[PDB]
């Protein structure tokens, strides 16, 4: 469900992010693409909170995944930029600077805004039931294994630890 | 002073000056009657002519060392039309000249290859190699600084920088394509351009044979750096690229064209995939040579160095780009030979092993090369499995399966054989021949050298990531193949018991190897457990110790009796977990196989019963010593032997 | 943006040099306006 891939997100409101909650976030957007960017009125906040409050968690640090993910969310937030509707939790500026978030190192976003948007996503009726917000292992380790085996991640072509992850990070 | 200077006007006259040298003239027409005639032309000729035009490198060396003097004063800032043109002239004809005296050395290096004299090095071929040494140092500098100034000047933009590096470039690539394709002594001898060297190789029904042959005795330093800066050019051009078939672009300062246009002029002008590998190859094989006879021109790195960017550029600009004609172009263009040529460069690699921080460099270089050539469907099928037959583990070939694989044969193999499989699956097409085929061949193999009873070396069979990829293949198979080689198994396991005297004063290493792949299969015949997954993706897809789950045991006695706390080969290996150690759980579809037809159980389990004693009679009277490695290998068969009768059902 | 033109490899020098003048005539333009304010005059007559 929904509810269980947006618990890592809500745990982390009140703390940092913890590095086992990133890789199954990566999947529940991985798997979410066919429905992420097709969606009625009513939905369309609970979405644009739940990716504003994903990305900056992501851009606050298995790189194919992260970068599939990002490429995800730069996605929506483009074609979010091109329309965009009245009912976005998340407005136009907004968008542009987590944008420019996730190419630089996380310094757009702000606290006060990640409340409001914590609130909304509390107060948001959910996909698939109507309740508002307010094994496994094998599964993602075959995902990741297939993800690795279909294409080559570049590694040394653009080229102490942090700054070269931060610099793969923004080429990809 | 500098007021004073171009106060005068002293611009206009200095560079008028340069323009009209009395030695730098020739170098001037020839490079403007190549321009005209779309062909290139060097005439060091033959070993004599390349005496003759030699002898006057001093005038030349004191040639650019004034013109280079001349161009480092502030002369250059009202880029006109016309002085742009006279700029590039100017500044190309330099280029030409230290192509020209580089192509002379080489000349003359391949003569003197041809006739064995043994005279010491006298002191004037020193002075004249000194000499083309910094007359080519030079002109690079004469050409970057000029190329620098129409970069960033006010008056002379983009566009003609990228005409005068799409002129470098040319001059560059078709001078590396004719001292590469100079003859030892053949049409040197009998000697005594790029467009009839095309015709007559295009005539010719055989190509030009340059082989694993000495002929490609040419080469050198300034191969190198001529290289070098080509590389430079084209990975400029094509980054360019990146971000209607018609004419190539024209090859003037002043013209207008796109980075497709520019690309297409070089490709017209020389064939430039071929080049590439040819020059990969024939620099990887001067710094193996000279690794080789160690133990600039005297140091290897610099042309390993040379072979790990020109195959970097190949991964990055060539095999990632997004572009389709360009993509097209790689398709058509790649060969079979350029195969069997990275195939030599794979053997030699993974022969020679881990040498020096170089080596490791151009290892990785050449892994990710071979991992992007594979994943991004541009080759064949043919060409892969002409790549697969030169690495000899073709899947479809008819002799014994080679039970050692080396890391990088072993890594694109894998990789190769997952990419059948996992298309194969998503498609829905049943399961893929190749498998099946390799699988059988390696039962085959396992099962002959079980019957001989035969010790192999410690780089001869099975080692872990073979054993690892093979099960994972095992995996994704469908339950009918599965089944069948459960069978297959089960029948060689009877067969092979029948001569068990034979057997007694074996030593069971392959049925130790044996006994564990059945216990495996036995323990997860459905499901692949996720370490495996983990093992598969670490040691064999990961970019460049291997991690497995081996006997604690067994590897005690192993590791005392090595002592030096070196362990580098893992000869007695588990491939599962020993987190398994607790009672252990057979298989639901295992058993239901195994109490059904095509298998015969009572007997199975009779073989099972008395292959218990197949190292009895070892240790019996010709006072020979028993090895650690018998020992070990006893004791590790013994121990399998007994955990996988503990859980048969009787 | 001026930066971005001059460093391209497709705009070179003289699209920079129109960029500096069309910058330059906007700027004069300006200035020659701000510094003709009347004081109440033309202020005061303009309404």
């Amino acid at each position: 469900g929904w509810e269980v891939a947006v618990r890592p997100l809500l745990s982390a409101s009140y703390s940092a992010f913890e590095m086992k909650e990133l890789p199954q976030l990566v999947a529940s957007v991985i798997e979410s693409e066919s429905e992420i960017l097709h969606h009625e009125k009513q939905y369309e906040p609970f979405y644009s909170s739940f990716v504003a409050l994903s990305t900056h968690y992501i851009t606050t640090v298995q790189l194919q995944s992260v970068a599939a993910a990002c490429k995800v969310l730069i996605e929506f937030s483009l074609l979010r930029l091109e329309n965009p509707d009245e009912a976005c939790a998340v407005s136009q500026k907004h968008l542009i600077l987590l944008i420019k978030g996730l190419c630089t190192g996380c310094s757009r976003l702000d606290r006060t805004e990640i409340i409001t948007f914590t609130a909304m996503m509390k107060s948001a009726k959910l996909p698939q039931t109507v309740k508002t917000l307010s094994e496994l292992r094998q599964k993602e380790v075959q995902m990741n294994f297939l993800n690795q085996l279909t294409s080559v991640f570049n590694p040394r072509t653009v080229a102490a630890s942090a700054i070269k992850t931060k610099n793969v990070f923004i080429a990809q | 002073n500098v007021a004073s200077l171009q106060e005068l006007g002293g611009s206009e006259k200095l560079l008028r000056v340069c323009l009209n040298l009395p030695y730098f003239l020739r170098y001037i027409n020839r490079f403007q009657d190549a321009v005209l005639a779309n062909s290139f032309f060097i005439m060091p000729a033959t070993v004599a002519d390349a005496t003759a035009v030699r002898n006057g490198f001093h005038s030349l060396v004191i040639d650019v060392t004034m013109a280079l003097d001349t161009l480092s004063l502030p002369v250059l800032e009202p880029l006109n039309p016309s002085r742009l043109q006279d700029v590039t002239v100017l500044s190309l004809s330099c280029l030409y000249a230290g192509v020209s005296v580089a192509t002379c050395m080489a000349i003359l290096h391949v003569g003197s290859a041809q006739q064995v004299r043994t005279g010491s090095t006298s002191s004037k071929e020193d002075d004249y190699e000194s000499d083309a040494a910094t007359i080519v140092q030079k002109c690079l500098e004469i050409y970057d600084m000029i190329g620098q100034a129409i970069s960033s000047s006010r008056r002379a933009g983009g566009e003609h920088y990228q005409n005068f590096q799409l002129l470098g470039a040319w001059c560059l690539l078709n001078s590396l394509f004719l001292i590469l394709n100079l003859s030892p002594t053949a049409l040197a001898d009998k000697g005594k351009r790029v467009r009839d060297i095309l015709s007559r190789t295009k005539e010719g029904v055989g190509s030009p044979k340059l082989g694993p042959g000495k002929g490609h005795q040419g080469f050198g330093v300034l191969s190198v750096i001529l290289a070098n800066h080509a590389i430079k050019l084209l990975t400029s051009l094509f980054q360019d690229l990146q971000v209607t078939d018609g004419p190539p672009a024209a090859l003037s300062i002043m013209a207008q064209s796109t980075s497709i246009q520019r690309i297409q002029r070089l490709i017209d002008s020389v064939p430039l995939m071929n080049l590439l590998l040819t020059l990969l190859s024939t620099s990887y094989r001067k710094a193996c040579v000279l690794q080789r006879q160690r133990k600039s021109r005297k140091d290897p790195e610099l042309f390993l160095g040379l072979a790990s960017n020109i195959l970097n550029f190949i991964t990055s600009s060539m095999l990632n780009s997004r572009n389709n004609f360009i993509r097209n172009y790689l398709s058509v263009s790649l060969s079979e030979h350029h195969m069997a040529t990275l195939a030599s460069i794979i053997k030699e690699v993974d022969k020679d092993g881990l040498k020096g921080s170089s080596d490791e460099e151009f290892a990785a270089a050449l892994y990710h090369f071979n991992h992007s050539l594979v994943t991004s469907d541009l080759q064949s099928p043919n060409l892969q499995n002409t790549l697969l037959q030169q690495l000899g583990v073709a899947p479809f070939s008819e002799g014994p399966w080679p039970l050692y694989i080396h890391p990088q044969s072993l890594s694109v193999l894998s990789r190769l054989l997952l990419i059948w499989q996992h298309k194969a699956s998503a498609q829905g097409d049943p399961d893929v021949p190749e498998c099946l085929k390799v699988w059988d061949r390696f039962l085959s193999t396992m099962k002959q050298n079980a019957l001989q009873g035969v010790v192999p070396s410690e780089t001869e069979d099975l080692n872990v990531e073979h054993l690892q990829m093979l099960l994972l293949i095992f995996h994704n198979f469908t339950e009918t193949g599965r089944r069948a080689i459960l069978s297959l198994f089960v029948q060689i396991i009877q067969e092979l018991s029948v001569n068990m005297d034979a057997q007694m004063r074996f030593v069971p290493l392959i049925l130790a190897r044996l006994l564990l792949i059945f216990d495996y299969l036995l323990h997860q015949y459905s499901k692949a457990p996720v370490y495996l997954f983990e093992q598969v993706q670490h040691n064999l897809l990961s970019p460049p110790t291997p991690l497995y789950h081996g006997f604690k045991e067994v590897e005690e006695n192993w590791s005392k009796h090595f002592s030096s706390d070196a362990v580098p080969h893992p000869r007695f290996y588990c491939v599962l977990s020993p987190e398994a150690s607790e009672d252990n759980r057979l298989d639901s579809v295992a058993c239901d196989v195994l109490f059904s037809k095509l298998v015969k159980y009572d007997e199975l389990y009779a073989a099972l019963t008395a292959l218990l004693a197949a190292g009895s009679q070892l240790d019996t009277k010709e006072n020979k010593n028993v090895t650690a490695l018998e020992a070990c290998a006893l004791q590790y068969y013994f121990l399998i032997l007994w955990r996988i009768l503990g859980i048969l059902p009787p």
